[PDB]
């Protein structure tokens, strides 16, 4: 009796979710910082359904129901009862549950999930760090965005993944300064001027480019002398070279 | 095919 | 303040576009990678350049080679009641000798297989033997 | 292939009958002797393996690869003192062969 419904359920999922860019993604997320029957069809079937190819379609819808069923597919913690991620689930569904907690604003539960979801996953080290940056961007925690990206930029063992975090951080600071300049269009306005200056001086990333670019190589191959000599060539010829050779 | 839905039914804003 | 700050932000944005463009190219390459002198040789350098079988000599060479391999990786009593010698040797070295013999046998065996893999199998082996004869 | 000990016994009977028939009909094929001994080492029955090597030596004691195979077979299974007795015997019968001394 359940198996007659998914043809209509999948077609409804096509219509209702369809009816519902690097710079603009940060811009819109920054702008936000200024602040159902279909689910029940899928929820009824998923009590007894056989596979995750069904569960994929549920995740397209909502959020309290999506949370409430996935809780039965996430292992408990030994003493907290927290919903841990599993390797029995595939990675995309774990990210869907993560997005469920993010959409509901269940902040402590979200970050507790992220601690584990970073912990269980090498290789996906970029994708979650950028998305955690989105969690900090969308919310009011602008400080921790910079602190996250800084404490993760000095952890990159490869050039492509460095370029991903570096261009993101660049766009972030540009758009943030651009946004808060427009806000002035007097204590709050003093704060706007101060933080304009701060983001416009966290723009030091344009100055220090070649130092970071070679520090990546010093993380790959720390005892390869020619890239220490390149890191001498880039100092500003003011007896600074003593510091580099010393190190 | 699990048939665990015995003696229960589907659950309004819907 | 606002006009100069805005102009600074615009120039910095242009510089940001430039730097990101360069960084993108570096990352693209990063992904793409993973996708009459005779009169000055010493006598030392000259005597070495002079360089460039029986079972007894082959046995000596095998002994030398095994000693090389052995080098790269780095009590006695007689029982009166049996008359037999006892050796107090270390189990680690016994096990390592057994493992070395097994692994070298595997390496020899597989190398000969790789050589083998390069009208009938025996008939072509006979024709190859005749080509070696010539 | 083989699911049961009784089936292993059947397999071992067939192979042993094969090898023993060929070595009965032609004992001087030393390679056949060697691979029969190798078969018994694969069965983990070192008593049979040792017996086959000893019989092979009785057919021809002068053949150096047979000695080296027996010594290496003893060493591969960590039977060092058996190997020591065997090597001492090997040099004692063939003192002028450098390979046994080096082994």
């Amino acid at each position: 009796r359940k198996v007659w419904d998914p043809v209509i359920k999948f077609v409804e999922e096509k219509v209702l979710p369809l009816t519902q860019t690097d710079e603009a993604e940060l811009i819109n997320v920054l702008l936000v910082k200024g602040f159902i029957w279909s689910s029940h069809i899928l929820e009824r079937y998923l009590k007894v359904a056989p596979q995750q190819k069904r569960n994929e379609s549920l995740a397209t819808l909502d959020n309290i129901t999506i949370k409430s069923v996935y809780e039965k597919y996430l292992p408990q913690d030994e003493n907290s009862g927290k919903y841990l991620p599993s390797s029995e689930l595939p990675f995309e569904l774990n990210f869907n549950y993560l997005a469920s907690l993010e959409k509901l604003g269940l902040d402590n539960q979200y970050e507790e999930f992220m601690r584990q979801m970073n912990g269980i996953y090498p290789d996906k080290w970029l994708f979650l760090i950028l998305s955690l940056a989105k969690y900090y961007i969308s919310r009011g925690r602008l400080d921790s965005c910079g602190d996250l990206l800084k404490k993760s930029l000095q952890q990159t063992l490869r050039y492509s993944d460095f370029d991903r975090i570096y261009n993101f951080y660049l766009l972030f600071e540009q758009e943030c300064s651009q946004f808060i300049l427009g806000k002035l269009k007097f204590n709050q306005k003093d704060w706007t001027e101060k933080l304009q200056a701060h983001m416009a001086t966290f723009e030091s990333l344009i100055n220090l480019y070649d130092i970071y670019l070679n520090d990546v190589a010093l993380r790959q191959d720390s005892n390869l002398v020619e890239t220490w000599m390149k890191r001498v060539s880039l100092q500003k010829s003011a007896a600074e070279k003593c510091n580099v050779y010393s190190e | 095919x699990x048939x665990x839905x015995x003696x229960x039914x589907x659950x309004a804003l819907t | 303040d606002f006009y100069k700050l805005d102009e600074k932000l615009k120039e910095l944005k242009r510089k940001r576009v430039d730097v990101s463009i360069k960084s993108r190219k570096l990352a693209d390459r990063e992904i793409q990678e993973v996708s009459e002198k005779a009169f000055h040789y010493t006598v030392q350098e000259y005597d070495a350049w002079e360089r460039r079988i029986s079972y007894d000599q082959l046995a000596k060479l095998s002994y030398e080679k095994t000693l090389r391999n052995l080098a790269t990786q780095t009590k006695v009593q007689k029982d009166t009641k049996t008359g037999k010698i006892t050796i107090a040797d270390d189990d680690k070295l016994v096990n390592k000798l057994a493992v070395s013999l097994q692994s070298e046998s595997k390496k020899r065996y597989e190398a000969r297989k790789r050589q083998m893999q390069n009208i009938n199998d025996k008939n072509k082996q006979f024709n190859e033997k005749l080509s070696r004869e010539s | 292939d083989i699911l049961d000990l009784e089936e292993l016994r059947e397999y071992q009977r067939r192979k042993r009958t094969e090898y023993e028939g060929y070595l009965k009909r032609n004992r001087l094929d030393m390679g056949q002797w060697i691979r029969y001994a190798q078969f018994e080492i694969e069965q983990h029955d070192m008593r049979r393996a040792r017996s086959i090597f000893e019989r092979a030596l009785l057919v021809d004691s002068s053949f150096i690869p047979l000695w080296i195979r027996y010594i290496d077979a003893e060493l591969k299974v960590k039977c060092i003192n058996h190997a020591r007795n065997l090597m001492n015997r090997a040099i004692s019968t063939l003192p002028r062969v450098d390979k046994l001394w080096y082994k």
